[PDB]
């Protein structure tokens, strides 16, 4: 039974959709995502002027 | 019995039985028969081999005899005895006493020399206010779940084992990649007709405000305040006008520019090391340095290959790599 | 289904993947007729398929595919060289695709890994589609044997790959330094042997108990072998810095380390090799079960050959400590 | 004579970040950047929404392959669990006796 | 209650909707995903010049 | 848009980070288990002499 758990975590691990990914990921569209943030709002700035 | 000839003579195990007698022997390898046999039954004190070796010239040092001779004599026993015994009543390992009297004293062979009373009494003298504090940090070391060997890496006592890498290679050039990109401010940010003012790149260039290289200046935080108010501060500092609100135009761009070079470093970090993005700021200034220095060198240096690496940032991620285990170990 | 398959497969890969001249034809590629000349030099099948590219372990395919524009050295023009390479990439990448993952749904593998693997059975992408354009067997009497036997080797890989605990990074590392892997005479390498699968068993062990993660392996074979290539057949003083290392990842004495590899007379002395790692390891394996010394241990493995008394003196002496030791750091 | 089993090792795992990036130059088009902004525009939206899409599709998938490996796993204690119950019928049986 | 698990087993993976089902439309829409990127990317780099 | 996108990833990280803890965290109580089940053997040795 002990053995079945961990290697029942190693596979859990090695699914595909992993952590790995999702902070790969964030990391991108946060960069992104702060910089859209600056570009917008000075053309809204822009707008109410 | 005799509590010495019970200690040795415990059994017999070989021809002879092992004496104690005037004479030396050539410890570091002892290949002469008689002299390993008589090394190979003091390894008869229950530590293995390997140990011995690390005990030995310590001893010997000590004791003041050449560095590869030891002699059969009470004096070599009690030295080993004491650096055996003394840990082990603490159940640490001999190897381990080593580490804990460095940490003490910066000698590993302190319980090799003989006890003293030195009218020049100092902290570093006193056998057994020693015992008494290998006591007390034993039993703290155990009741923080710590371990001396991580301890003393962690203390710096000892250097762990790191070289160069491919990858950091990789990790230092993608950074300066991104960083390049869009991040690293200009002067051509400050070209707008609301800024017509003044050269506010140069001149906040020529002040300790921005790096001409597109980043911003250091500022170390207090626990009153906060960014924005401190930029403002420093702003006001200068004087260089009244107007509330190029000031506070630049101040955003200040802001912005300042978050989004930090956030790209912090991510980076916490990718490489498993450790959050909120805490890498502070970590780095924990670890006497900060984002602007940093990137800054980067920039200045964009080492190429694992050749090219400048040893200031080799010992940076080696320092940083401590950090992270030991604030990994505490639940900072 | 066989059949289907094939011919799946050529419908796909007729359908937009395969490359066309009339790709180049643009105003920016206006200075050469580069399909023309991209498959007049060994890089495109006229056909639309890109050459076959053998990896290395240090690069990547962009990496090599700009080298190899820059060896037929067209143009001078970054920019179109950029686009060009561009344009070959995202072909290769799609060509490549279709095949994956139409083997990944037959066979039950990661598209992620049939490249690799089908270079592990000694084939490529380019040849394979090479040839099924070149035969597109209609009916199940069609089928050119060669294929045939592609399926069969490839049936047979599949299991030997699903039985086995096997990954990207470790089949990479097989295709590129077979001398890391201890592999005796890459030569072999033309068809699985019962040494290769040996050498197989003991990487995954290693693998699956060590200290700490596989890329530090990774770092540590690189680092102890190419040093003596980086500057031509030396650097022998990284061999402290290889075995602490090693140690460390194996959790045991760099003294011990040294030392076995100077018995081996290896020189550098350094644990060039998994043969070498495996060796080591099980070296380790007797000390823990003992606590005899590894220098002892080895000295052993000579004494059958009946040399002289003062040698088995020695040999059992050291053994009668070890086991006293032994059941000293076990019964008490 | 016992003795305790040690708890298996855990550790972190590094991820690469870095990227790398290429420049590119063009000709001229036919359209004027409006036109060429709208469409853009449009294609780079139905990409974002493909990847989106996609993604979702291996988050699935997954989650059944986890499920599955997890039930056939657990089909296993059956073979003890028989073996010891049987066993105690035999024991039974010797009591009886 | 074995049976029962084996059975269920056999069951589940008798649902309509199912692994086959997911790497087969994955399989299709990476083609086109793939291609589109391609495609949209050349009228991008067109629209900056 | 982009930002309800962001946030659902850290959900589902937090997700696995949590599955993980839990399921390593749980790995432990099988070394008390094997510890008992290993002493009623003995036990039994000593019942049998």
């Amino acid at each position: 039974q002990q053995q079945q758990a961990m290697a029942l975590l190693d596979y859990f691990s090695e699914r595909f959709t992993n952590e790995s990914l999702y902070t790969w990921l964030i990391s991108q569209l946060s960069s992104l995502y702060l910089q859209a943030y600056d570009a917008v709002l000075s053309l809204c700035l822009s707008a109410e002027a | 019995i005799a509590f010495f000839d019970r200690i040795f003579n415990r059994e017999q195990l070989f021809d002879q039985p092992f004496i104690l007698d005037g004479g030396s022997f050539t410890y570091l390898d002892a290949k002469g028969s008689d002299a390993k046999s008589v090394k190979q039954l003091c390894a008869g004190l229950n530590i293995s081999a390997v140990t011995f070796q690390f005990i030995a010239p310590l001893v010997q040092s000590a004791l003041g005899l050449e560095a590869g001779t030891l002699v059969r004599s009470f004096e070599v026993v009690s030295s080993l005895y004491r650096l055996v015994s003394i840990p082990q009543t603490f159940g640490l390992s001999t190897e381990d006493g080593l580490i804990l009297m460095n940490i003490l004293t910066d000698e590993m062979g302190y319980l090799a020399k003989q006890p003293a009373f030195d009218d020049k009494q100092t902290q570093d003298k006193d056998f057994l206010s020693i015992i008494l504090k290998m006591e007390a940090l034993s039993a703290w070391l155990t009741k923080n779940n710590l371990t001396p060997a991580s301890l003393a890496l962690l203390l710096g006592v000892t250097r762990l084992a790191v070289v160069p890498t491919n990858n950091m290679v990789t990790f230092f050039k993608g950074i300066a990649n991104g960083l390049s990109e869009n991040v690293c401010l200009t002067t051509d940010d400050f070209q707008r007709q609301e800024l017509e003012g003044a050269d506010w790149w140069t001149l906040l260039s020529t002040n300790q405000v921005i790096d001409d290289m597109g980043l911003v200046l250091d500022i170390h935080p207090v626990w009153g305040k906060s960014d924005e108010e401190m930029l403002m501060e420093k702003i006001q500092s200068i004087g260089v006008s009244n107007d509330n609100n190029t000031l506070s135009i630049i101040v955003q761009i200040l802001i912005q520019a300042k978050n989004a070079q930090e956030n790209l470093l912090s991510q980076t970090i916490s990718a490489e090391y498993g450790v959050e993005r909120s805490v890498v700021p502070l970590q780095l200034r924990w670890l006497g340095s900060n984002v602007y220095s940093v990137l800054n060198q980067v920039l200045n240096n964009t080492p190429t290959d694992i050749s090219s690496i400048v040893p200031k940032l080799s010992e940076l991620t080696y320092s940083l790599l401590i950090y992270t285990q030991l604030i990994n170990s505490l639940k900072l | 289904n066989m059949v289907t398959f094939f011919k799946g497969i050529a419908n796909g890969l007729s359908e937009n993947v395969c490359l066309t001249t009339d790709d180049f034809q643009r105003q920016e590629l206006e200075g050469a007729d580069w399909w023309t000349l991209l498959s007049t030099n060994q890089v495109i099948d006229d056909m639309g398929l890109v050459l076959d590219i053998h990896p290395v372990w240090g690069k990547s395919d962009e990496e090599m595919l700009m080298e190899k524009i820059q060896s037929i050295g067209v143009s001078n023009d970054n920019n179109t060289l950029s686009i060009i390479v561009q344009i070959l990439i995202q072909a290769k990448n799609a060509q490549e695709n279709l095949l994956s993952q139409t083997i990944s749904a037959e066979y039950g593998v990661e598209r992620s890994v049939v490249p690799l693997q089908l270079r592990w059975l000694g084939s490529n992408v380019y040849s394979v589609l090479n040839q099924v354009l070149n035969n597109t067997p209609t009916d199940i009497s069609s089928i050119v044997p060669k294929l045939s036997e592609l399926t069969y080797s490839l049936l047979i890989y599949t299991q030997l790959i699903n039985s086995l605990k096997l990954n990207k990074e470790f089949i990479f590392l097989r295709l590129t330094q077979p001398n890391w892997l201890g592999l005796t005479q890459p030569k072999l390498s033309t068809q699985l042997s019962l040494p290769e699968i040996y050498l197989i068993t003991c990487y995954q062990d290693w693998v699956v108990n060590a200290n700490k993660n596989e890329d530090s392996i990774h770092e540590y074979l690189e680092f102890a072998n190419i040093k003596k290539t980086e500057a031509e057949k030396t650097l022998v003083d990284n061999s402290e810095k290889c075995a602490e290392l090693l140690a460390e990842i194996l959790a045991w004495d760099a003294g011990e380390i040294l030392k076995a590899a100077s018995l081996l007379g290896l020189n550098p002395p350094q644990a060039t090799n998994v043969f070498e790692i495996d060796w080591i390891r099980r070296l380790q394996t007797l000390s823990e079960k003992t606590m005899i010394s590894t220098e002892y241990l080895w000295q052993m493995g000579d004494l059958t050959e009946n040399s002289e008394f003062s040698l088995k003196e020695g040999v059992g002496e050291a053994v009668m400590a070890a086991l006293k030791a032994q059941g000293d750091s076990d019964n008490v | 004579s016992i003795s305790p089993r040690g708890l298996m090792k855990q550790r972190y795992q590094r991820v690469v970040t870095a990227r790398n990036a290429s420049k590119m130059n063009f000709k001229v088009p036919n359209y004027r950047f409006e036109p060429m902004l709208n469409r853009s525009k449009s294609g780079v939206e139905t990409l974002i929404q493909f990847g989106s899409t996609l993604l979702s599709l291996l988050e699935r998938k997954d989650s059944l392959s986890f499920d599955a490996y997890q039930m056939i796993q657990s089909g296993d204690l059956y073979r003890f669990s028989i073996d010891l119950q049987q066993q105690d019928i035999d024991i039974n049986k010797a009591s009886l006796e």
